[PDB]
RNA sequence: AUGGUUUGGCACCUCGAUGUCGGCUCGUCGCAUCCUGGGGCUGGAGCAGGUCCCAAGGGUUGGGCUGUUCGCCCAUUAAAGC
RNA sequence: GUGCAGUCGCGAAGACAACCAGGAGGUUGGCUUAGAAGCAGCCACCCUUGAAAGAGUGCGUAAUAGCUCACUGGUCAAGUGA
């Protein structure tokens, strides 16, 4: 990965951020790609998911109010973005976590606010 | 095994292995040659050990370019004969060799198989000798 | 193709032969001269770091600009004297250039591209002729071979020369050649 | 170095006492004694811990600091929880019996072979097929836990013999 | 676990089909009938088999679509593949068999569409040197 | 223990080191293990 | 490449003399080890091997044939070393 | 093994070792053979989910199974490779 190529992973994950509604932060350690790959034809038909460093994502969110996620990025890092409508990652996402349990959702972020698991959870239903 | 087909004076003073290379000592063919570092008759038969050596481990694909041929005889007098009596007749053929010659010169696709494979070659000559490629 | 004069510092040479020479080539300083259409041969000594520089980056064929005692003098590397062991630089010859100036220098020639799977390509001519504005001067040559089949030859004419640039050598010269790969019958028989 | 450059915890219950270039460590599970290099020297936090240094950068002094350095580790762990070697043996008819300090083995010679356990080490039998031994030295914990592993000749055909608990032995098939 | 890929027309144990999983410890008569009705009712091609064994040897199998070399062999007429890929070309093959097979892997590959599946399967063309169109 | 002038890391989890000024290759297969003597 | 024992090359000491092959008697030294002693690896299950490393303390048979060294053969032996 | 010097690669966008997780679908790629499934051998050496997964660096199996690795992300905290 040299220098340019980080440097454009931040631009086009800031890119497919900005116009991303909300972001949900989440855990991966000790899921296979299989299962991995279910979540994303779970999850690719509107939203995006992605597994991205931690200090990339960082960087590639010092532009926009995601700034305020720093401290959601200690341990593995899985970040959902929801380009089409806006809860319904929310619910595949929470019965993903629920189909393996070896997911936990870290955190999210929406209209400019961050959230717990609870508090997230809560947007999940609404 | 190469000889010459025919040289006009078959009995010949023993050529002399002083100064280094002034010709040759460039690879001009292929991509990869072996350069010499030490002066000594390169025979007829380490010549073919050598080639054979590289033939087996590129396989298939690849050219060798050979641009040492050992067209200078060297004689030896018949076993149990006191001194005197003549030259003996001519047993092997040498090529000469100073430092700087370049003496084989491989191509291949990928660097690292062709670096072995002139490095089992290197091991079937007396000289030391070291791989260098075409550029600056 | 217009590139910038790299810079270096020169200073004449006191003492000339081989006595003094050896001696410059142990102080790190590569011995030189100069001559050109101006007909004046300067000897000098170049610092032998820097000049392995320029050459590393900007290739065999350089454009200098040499300050000869103060003075800024345009200069294009003629030749070098390699050793053949030490591959050291013993000697260089430099020519005086003025700008807008043909002159005739040889280039590289790489080859960039993939082959066909049954096909070796032999590059039979390192360096090509070429006349160009001393600053307008390529550093190397590429010739593309993708695709390319059966028995084709990349001959000299057929390369593609930034403008401005003329083919001095004859184009019958046959820099690439591409052929059917060996098989182990053919590499067996070879050398015998 | 890096191991060297590490400063090395003392908990509360343990009494550290430095002599310039000896040290000597006294502890709930007993007392030992140390000494240290010429190049290191050996100093004392006042936070309560141990410090080692090393003057200069050549092979003796960058050396010497990552061993000077955990030999003390070892020395106060040594003195506060011990170390307890676990062993286990495999075999048919192999047994295990302790008779006093001493340790008996029945590894199928014409003889039973017995251990005597020195000073600072002590034999803990738990079943005939599986004992540990204990003590306060890494070194002598480990030196006797090599001499009963070598009661009984390697054996990769069926295993028998002593073994460690984590130990994995390679093991051939004999066929003809 | 364990993979396999037996003949849709015959079921008879076999070294491929005996120590293979014999060894792990499970019942093979049952098998073999079970997965020819299964097999039989398609007819047609070799049909790969994947047995999924628990801890008390009860074991499902998962029968999935033919494999993408012979639906390949078979959609060009060919009997066996190029033994020199892409120097030496048996048949050629066109977009609407492409997409079939495609279609046919859709339910068995990892891609999205159909264009993503059909460009699969010309890899695998590539593999045993078929030509596309 | 194959005792010869050149001794090389035959396998990838062959490690050569030297021992009291004599080289060694130890790996965990024992027919890889030699020594320079 | 080692060794200098084999067949040679050289002709330097000895032709106003350095007795030359086998056998006997008597030894002494080297280790490039035949047995005995200690090990590694084995396509080492056991018995028995194969190869390599260390080791020179002791031991290393009697006969048929030939002037024989050498060799083949008969009986043993832990071994019938160079 | 070490002393000196010079290039080049990576590195606080946390380099290297270690520790945690993942290392996939087509697929047992074609030919080849009893077999040959990434791991006698030959040909090509792709596409897809994607962070990253090679027509697979090794071990293991008759062939599968299995252990791995290449490679990716997480903790760590200044250097680490040729």
């Amino acid at each position: 990965m040299a220098k340019a190529d980080k440097a454009t992973a931040v631009a086009d994950i800031a890119e497919q951020f900005k116009a991303s509604t909300a972001t949900v932060v989440t855990e991966y350690r000790g899921l296979t790609v299989a299962n991995l790959a279910e979540l994303r034809r779970a999850l690719g038909d509107s939203a995006t998911y992605t597994v991205a460093k931690n200090t990339l994502v960082k960087r590639a969110a010092s532009e926009a109010g995601i700034e305020g996620l720093d401290e959601l990025f200690a341990g593995p890092t899985a970040i959902a973005f929801v380009k089409g409508e806006a809860v319904d990652a929310a619910k595949a996402i929470k019965k993903f976590a629920k189909d393996n349990k070896a997911l936990v959702i870290k955190g999210g972020y929406m209209d400019g606010k961050a959230l717990s698991v609870a508090d997230v959870e809560k947007i999940a239903d609404l | 095994m190469l000889i010459p087909r025919k040289v006009k004076h078959r009995k010949q003073h023993h050529p002399e292995q002083r100064g280094i290379a002034s010709g040759g000592t460039s690879v001009s063919f292929g991509d990869y040659g072996i350069q010499a570092l030490e002066h000594a008759y390169i025979t007829n038969r380490q010549i073919e050990s050598a080639r054979i050596a590289i033939n087996r481990h590129i396989k298939r694909g690849g050219k060798v370019w050979i641009n040492i041929f050992p067209d200078r005889p060297l004689t030896k007098k018949p076993a149990e004969t006191r001194m005197g009596s003549g030259k003996g007749s001519p047993e092997w053929w040498v090529a000469n060799v100073k430092p700087g010659r370049v003496l084989f010169e491989l191509s291949y696709p990928d660097e690292k198989t062709a670096r072995d494979a002139l490095t089992r070659a290197i091991h079937k000559l007396p000289i030391k000798a070291r791989i260098v490629t075409r550029e600056e | 193709t217009a590139n910038i004069p790299n810079k270096l510092t020169a200073n004449v040479r006191t003492r000339t032969g081989k006595g003094a020479s050896r001696q410059a080539r142990r102080d790190g300083k590569v011995p030189a001269v100069l001559y050109g259409h101006g007909t004046d041969p300067q000897h000098l000594e170049l610092n032998a770091r820097d000049f392995a520089a320029v050459l590393r980056s900007h290739g065999t064929n350089a454009i200098l600009t040499l300050d000869i005692e103060g003075t800024e003098q345009l200069a294009l590397t003629k030749a070098l004297d390699v050793h053949p062991i030490r591959r050291n630089i013993q000697h260089a010859d430099l020519l005086v250039v003025q700008r807008g100036e043909k002159v005739t220098v040889e280039v590289t020639v790489l080859v960039e591209g993939d082959a066909t799977p049954g096909t070796l390509v032999t590059q039979d001519a390192n360096t090509i002729e070429i006349e160009a504005e001393a600053l307008s001067i390529p550093e190397q040559l590429t010739v593309s071979v993708e695709g390319v089949e059966a028995g084709t030859q990349i001959t000299a004419g057929q390369i593609s020369l930034p403008e401005g640039v003329n083919l001095i050598s004859d184009p019958e010269l046959l820099v690439v050649n591409v052929v059917e790969a060996p098989s182990a019958e053919a590499l067996e028989e070879e050398g015998a | 170095s890096r191991i060297g450059k590490q400063p090395v915890p003392v908990p509360s219950g343990v009494d550290v006492t430095i002599n310039g270039q000896n040290l000597s460590v006294k502890g709930p599970k007993g007392t030992l004694t140390l000494d240290v290099a010429e190049p290191i020297s050996v100093s004392r936090a006042e936070d309560g811990a141990i410090v080692v240094t090393r003057p200069d950068d050549e092979r003796r002094s960058r050396s010497l600091h990552g061993l000077s350095r955990t030999l003390i580790a070892n020395l106060v762990t040594g003195v506060t929880e011990g170390y307890t070697q676990k062993m286990e043996i495999f075999g048919v008819g192999y047994r295990v019996q302790l008779k006093g300090q001493n340790l008996e083995f029945a590894l199928g010679y014409s003889h039973p072979v017995l251990i005597e356990a020195p000073e600072g080490i002590t034999f803990a039998v738990e079943s005939p097929t599986k004992f540990s031994v204990s003590g306060i030295d890494k070194q002598k914990v480990g030196q006797i836990s090599a001499v009963i592993r070598r009661l009984r000749r390697p054996d990769p055909y069926k295993g028998k013999g002593v073994r460690y608990e984590g130990e994995q032995i390679r093991r051939k098939v004999g066929k003809t | 676990l364990i993979k396999l890929q037996i003949q849709a027309g015959q079921a008879n144990p076999a070294p491929p089909v005996g120590p293979a999983l014999g060894q792990h410890g499970v019942n093979i008569m049952e098998f073999c009938k079970a997965y020819n009705a299964a097999t039989e009712s398609q007819r047609g091609n070799v049909i790969p088999v994947e047995i999924t064994v628990y801890e008390d040897r009860s074991f499902t199998f998962a029968l999935k679509t033919p494999p993408a070399a012979k639906l390949l062999l078979k959609a060009a007429g060919v009997q066996k593949g190029s033994g020199e890929p892409h120097k030496t070309k048996v048949a050629k093959v066109t977009w609407d068999q492409v997409r079939e097979i495609a279609e046919t892997k859709k339910a068995d590959l990892n891609a999205n569409d159909i264009d993503a599946a059909a460009k699969i399967i010309a890899g695998t063309a590539r593999s045993m040197g078929i030509t596309v169109e | 223990m194959k005792v010869n002038p050149s001794v090389k890391p035959i396998c990838d989890k062959c490690r050569v080191i030297r021992r009291h000024g004599r080289v060694m290759v130890i790996c965990s297969d024992p027919r890889h293990k030699q020594r320079q003597g």
